[PDB]
RNA sequence: GUGAACAGCCUCUAGUUGAUAGAAUAAUGUAGAUAAGGGAAGUCGGCAAAAUAGAUCCGUAACUUCGGGAUAAGGAUUGGC
RNA sequence: GCAGUCAAGCGUUCAUAGCGACAUUGCUUUUUGAUUCUUCGAUGUCGGCUCUUCCUAUCAUACCGAAGCAGAAUUCGGUAAGCGUUGGAUUGUUCACCCACUAAUAGGGAACGUGAGCUGGGUUUAGACCGUCGUGAGACAGGUUAGUUUUACCCUACUGAU
């Protein structure tokens, strides 16, 4: 009776206040936070054609996949690679400190060589890299002839 | 005759693979078991670090002698090119596809005389014995199923493990062409192909191996230079006990 | 007879005319005995590995040891794909 | 991990909770497995100790030989068919759940294993390798 | 009563209050501090982050099982356009 | 097993602060700070293309 | 179990072991009650009392019966070492002593229980847990001579050395300051002490050696006197059933 | 019309278009749903929900007052031209 | 607890009046680990789902001490409540005991926490059957079935927003 998503106790007989941590209901999202210790892959340049080039693909293509990201346009600028999941959406401004402090383990210390980076579309299943890729496999159409 | 331990597992065969002309090691952790085949072989074979579909069990995996080494389905292209970088030319390497991946609990064999699990594909045993160079025989250790984890060969001699029956000893030496002996290693350990690798020159097995097991050992595989086995009657006190 | 089967090896009955001997390559028998408290001994690469770093810390390069024509190509990279079809299907003699 | 188990097991998926009937695998006269506990798990309000692929879980045999049942005794799971995650660039599944039967020292009891093992499984239990006729 | 049954507390308390914040750019609370020998160094740096996407990698990680291997992970790409200087402020250390 | 804030481990980090992964950062804060000496030779060249 | 004995905890003596107990029941069960409070929840307070620390008696005791090796049916040499070192009539009667006192802390929790439900209020049953506390505590000083007995032979007990019967071993035996303990020394790895007087050695040494891959351990003697043939020291007498038991050389 | 049918669903003759409305789609609701792997471990309790269902053919137990039990259980099949 | 052996202390000036601590010695169903499956009757109503806090009298982790501790494994004690402390079976039951994991399955308070938060399982009306008692109406808190769960929009607290 009055609900199921909720909390069932929420205090005792004294103190006779309600406390400051019994899980009430309210905003969710849209805080600022600091999430540390993202390691950066891959410093490109805007300049520089066939960033997503690694030593392995030998492929001329750049960071941006097909059909550009979705809900945002085209990388042709600087761009940082880090790995994980920078806290924040698509279209947003994030800013980038450094470390605060010698880092001791070892895993901040490794080299890394990426192998091959994707660019498939991602505005569905993307299953080609480049543009070239797809009317290859397709063949021709009938608007093409 | 030697004593080495891989991490804290007495089992070596699972670990590495041994033949007359090459050595196959993992790659886990640090070098304290490849050092070991150093200390043995030196300089004269080439011994591999090498992983297996991306595992560490590279013993029971693969299978082969001197003349060939045969990867199963799973080897990535990396490592199958991996292999011919270290190996030379004399040795044959070619991956094959089967039902069963797993090479080694299914083929025993020394440099001449291979033994096949039953539900093999008649289309692999023609290339085993054309990549490997020996004969096929389709035959089962007392009714046990994998050949390559109960029995251990090399071209000096074989070792089977207790179950077998002494009616089944005599038919199946006759296949192999070498002695062969009832035993354990590793304190009772039934598996007597993973737990120890042997060529034809060298043994390599657990640490927790007891003597009278390394006495059974350095017999039938003669490694003393003057040995010519019948030493196991004179060690044939330590038998009875044990 | 149960001790009798860890007792009675087996005899091969000779089965041919074909004959089979083991094969030791002679880098083996021209090679010395290792000696564990020595001057002089080869470095036996746990040693290479303790002179930079512990156990877990040691990288290992895996290449470096192994047979190529030229020494100089040695540490070059697999390119391993082009825009579709991974170049190991395509690679060949002739 | 614990005892027997060589190596650190990775993160994946939790397929197999408590109450899973799954077949035998091995040839030790056993029918279906019956997971009861997972050794290693954790200790939260409320959750079910779910085994993964490859890990030592007490099974009581609930068809097979009376020998083996009415009695408890490890059990190491060998197929999931939940899908888990290999660390390059594929999930696959199995087509069903899968354990064979042990001592706590982590040995086999029976010589064969039908199907095909795991291969997170066949890395961790080097007597499980011994026995595995079909790896992955 | 004693509660029957003990239960780790549910949300953190470090981060209260759960507001909104002041604006959609936030502040850095904190700098790392000053290495007074080093040649001159920017801090920080402010771009937009775009999407996200898969990498590949041979793990060079001695110790580890997954050394010599591959590895997929996912990383995220932030638009980085150059950034310009147009102002100096200077800060005064007081009791307050 | 021995937290995070432990004197035992803390005293334990200060010493490879000392050694091996400062030096990294000191080698990290000198090629960057080539980079931006670099950063004013390309645009002080651009600004002199506009002097002619 | 066979072969060596060390897996016994401890035993206290019997003023520290009322003391383990008493302050144990005293730091876990709650302590706070008032006479204002309802009546079971006074009752089931001082019941909780008495059965706790019945149970931590007999928790202590259960630890010491099944510890110690159980003189009768473990081996005719094993059974007869502790009968000339230990004096099996003073063996026994000790560890029957405790069997005796765990059987009647268990009467008294069990009786006085049943009382303290018939309690009308504080008071009553407040006197009915005193009484049961101080009962148990008359058994444990009467346990005194028994306890300060068993702690001095669970240290030499500890310190035997292991010897199988079943195996192949080979005695030495001979007259004080022949030599075999020089000879001891030479044929393995063992510590015995070389000291040129009569009675050097006062247990069994034992040293271990190889012959064919085989374990061979090695055991001497203190060296015997025949003077009687009846009569003898505790030390020479462990000799002849380290001569009448081991089969072997 | 479909169908065993005055079932349910749609339509013809006849009748009504009345029941305060407009804009947005937060929480919690009331009403109605779907869910990877495991299948009652949930709980006072399989509460609820899921599963089965129409039809032709094969097949049906203990027991029984010989009438029943019985649609027992269980198993094959279904469109179009 | 009683029956004793004492005497460190006391009795207005004092041994032997009169107590009399720590001690000490004895039984209350078996000095030889054999037994001994003995769970010998609580007469006012709480239990659990959810969810916070607090006490330390500390089960686990941290650093220590002593041992009648080789190593390992334990036993005893100190500082210490920062951090954790579970999954199932029978019962309406707390309690109780078993199976199993785990580093450990520590003890308690907050109207014996917690009903405009729930549940209605139990307790506490009317219907009804059985057993005992009563000549009879009926009694039994002996046993067993079936039984209406109402309100927040107000002030304040608290989570959010101007
Ligand atoms: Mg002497």
């Amino acid at each position: 009776h009055r609900g199921l998503r909720k909390v069932a106790c929420i205090g005792a007989w004294h103190p006779a206040h309600v406390m400051w941590s019994v899980a009430r209901a309210g905003q969710r999202g849209y805080h600022s936070r600091t999430s540390i210790n993202h390691k950066i892959y891959r410093v490109g340049k805007g300049d520089d054609e066939a960033n997503g080039a690694t030593s392995f693909d030998r492929t001329k293509k750049t960071i941006t996949p097909m059909g550009g990201f979705v809900h945002y346009g085209e990388i042709k600028n600087d761009f940082i690679m880090v790995k994980g999941c920078i806290p924040g959406n698509r279209k947003r401004i994030v800013t980038l400190r450094k470390s605060l402090y010698t880092n001791t383990s070892r895993k901040a210390l490794e080299e890394v060589s990426l192998k091959w980076i994707d660019t498939a579309s991602k505005f569905g299943k993307g299953r080609f890299q480049t543009p070239a890729e797809k009317h290859a496999f397709m063949g021709t159409l009938k608007k093409d002839l | 005759a030697t004593r080495t331990q891989f991490e804290n597992s007495n089992e070596i065969g699972v670990f590495s693979k041994l033949t007359n002309t090459y050595c196959l090691v993992a790659v886990g952790g640090s070098e304290n078991f490849y050092s070991a085949f150093e200390a043995e072989l030196g300089d004269a074979i080439p011994i591999v670090h090498t992983t297996i579909a991306g595992t560490r069990i590279i013993g029971r995996m693969t299978a082969g002698n001197r003349r060939g080494l045969l990867v199963p389905t799973q080897t990535t292209d990396q490592e199958l090119q991996h292999l011919r970088n270290s190996l030379p030319d004399s040795v044959k390497i070619q991956r094959v596809e089967e039902r069963l991946s797993a090479l080694g609990n299914v083929i025993c064999c020394n440099d001449y005389v291979a033994l096949v699990h039953p539900d093999i594909d008649r289309e692999t045993e023609e290339l085993i014995s054309d990549v490997l160079g020996v004969e096929v025989f389709r035959q089962t250790i007392s009714g046990n199923i994998l050949v390559g984890s109960y029995c251990s060969l090399s071209n000096q001699g074989g070792l089977v493990h207790p179950q077998t029956s002494v009616q089944d000893q005599e038919e199946l030496s006759s296949l192999l062409q070498v002695p062969l002996v009832a035993g354990t290693v590793n304190r009772g350990s039934s598996v007597v192909g993973a737990g120890m690798v042997v060529n034809d020159y060298l043994a390599v097995t657990g640490l927790d191996t007891t003597a009278p097991e390394l006495s059974v050992i350095e017999s039938i595989f003669r490694l003393q230079d003057a040995q010519p086995e019948s030493i196991s009657g004179n060690l044939r006190d330590t038998l009875i006990e044990t | 007879n149960n001790v009798l089967n860890k007792i009675h090896v087996a005899q091969p009955q000779a089965r041919d005319d074909v004959k089979r001997t083991p094969f030791i390559p002679e880098s083996v028998k021209n090679l010395k005995k290792y000696d564990p408290e020595d001057p002089n001994r080869r470095k036996l690469a746990r040693d290479i590995e303790a002179e930079n770093g512990g156990a877990g810390v040691f990288n290992v390069n895996l290449k470096d040891k192994y047979l190529l024509e030229d020494d100089e190509w040695k540490n070059d990279i697999m390119p391993e794909i082009l825009d579709g079809k991974n170049v190991y299907d395509f690679l060949d003699p002739e | 991990s614990g005892n027997g188990a060589q190596g650190t097991k990775f993160r994946i998926s939790l397929g197999l909770p408590v109450g899973a009937i799954m077949n035998c695998a091995d040839n030790s006269g056993a029918r279906n497995l019956y997971i009861i506990a997972v050794k290693g798990s954790g200790s939260r309000l409320n959750r079910l100790p779910a085994a993964s692929l490859g890990d030592m879980v007490m099974a009581t045999v609930k068809k097979g030989k009376p020998e083996l049942r009415k009695k408890v005794m490890p059990a190491i799971v060998v197929r999931q068919a939940k899908s888990w995650r290999r660390r390059d660039g594929v999930f696959l599944y199995f087509e069903d759940n899968a354990g064979v039967i042990a001592n706590p020292k982590g040995e086999m009891k029976g010589s064969a294993i039908t199907g095909p093992v795991g291969k997170e499984c066949a890395d961790l239990w080097p007597r499980v390798a011994s026995n595995s006729g079909v790896v992955v | 009563s004693h509660r029957k049954y003990e239960a780790p507390r549910h949300g953190h308390l470090g981060f209260l209050p759960r507001k909104r914040a002041a604006s959609i750019r936030a502040r850095v609370k904190a700098f790392p501090k000053d290495d007074r020998s080093k040649p001159v160094a920017l801090t920080s740096f402010l771009g937009y982050k775009a999407g996200m996407t898969t990498i590949v990698r041979d793990l060079d990680r001695p110790g580890s099982k997954f050394h010599k291997r591959e590895v997929v992970e996912a990383v995220t790409v932030v638009d980085t356009p150059p950034v310009v200087v147009v102002g100096v402020v200077g800060y005064v250390e007081t009791p307050r | 097993a021995k937290s995070l804030r432990a004197s035992s481990h803390l005293n334990a980090k200060s010493v490879k602060r000392r050694g091996v992964f400062q030096k990294a950062v000191d080698a990290r804060e000198q090629r960057i700070s080539d980079k931006l000496k670099e950063d004013l030779l390309k645009q002080k060249l651009e600004d002199l293309k506009k002097k002619e | 179990m066979q072969l060596s004995w060390k897996d016994i905890p401890t035993v206290a003596p019997a003023n520290d072991l009322l003391d383990i107990v008493l302050n144990r029941t005293q730091r876990k069960t709650p302590t706070v009650i008032r006479p204002g409070f309802k009546i079971t929840r006074i009752r089931a307070f001082y019941m909780r009392k008495v059965k706790y620390t019945g149970e931590g008696f007999v928790e202590k005791f259960e630890d010491i019966l099944k510890g110690f090796p159980n003189i009768n049916d473990v081996h005719p040499f094993h059974r007869d070492l502790m009968d000339t070192l230990y004096e099996k009539n003073h063996y026994k009667i000790s560890l029957a002593a405790i069997s005796r006192a765990k059987s009647l802390v268990e009467q008294v929790a069990r009786d006085y229980v049943r009382l303290l439900k018939f309690g009308q209020s504080l008071f009553q049953c407040k006197q009915l847990k005193r009484a049961a506390l101080g009962r148990m505590a008359t058994i444990v000083k009467k346990l005194r001579d028994p306890l300060a007995y068993l702690e001095q032979v669970r240290q030499h007990i500890g310190r035997l050395p292991s010897i199988d019967p079943n195996t192949r071993t080979l005695l030495i035996c001979g007259y004080p300051n022949v030599g075999k303990s020089s000879f001891l020394r030479c044929i393995t790895k063992s510590d015995v002490d070389v000291q040129p007087y009569a009675f050097t050695t006062k247990s069994l040494y034992v040293g271990h050696f190889d012959y064919k891959y085989l374990r061979f351990q090695a055991i001497d003697t203190p060296g015997i006197l025949d003077r009687p043939t009846e009569e003898m020291n505790n030390i020479e007498m462990q000799s002849i059933y380290a001569i009448a038991h081991l089969r072997s050389c």
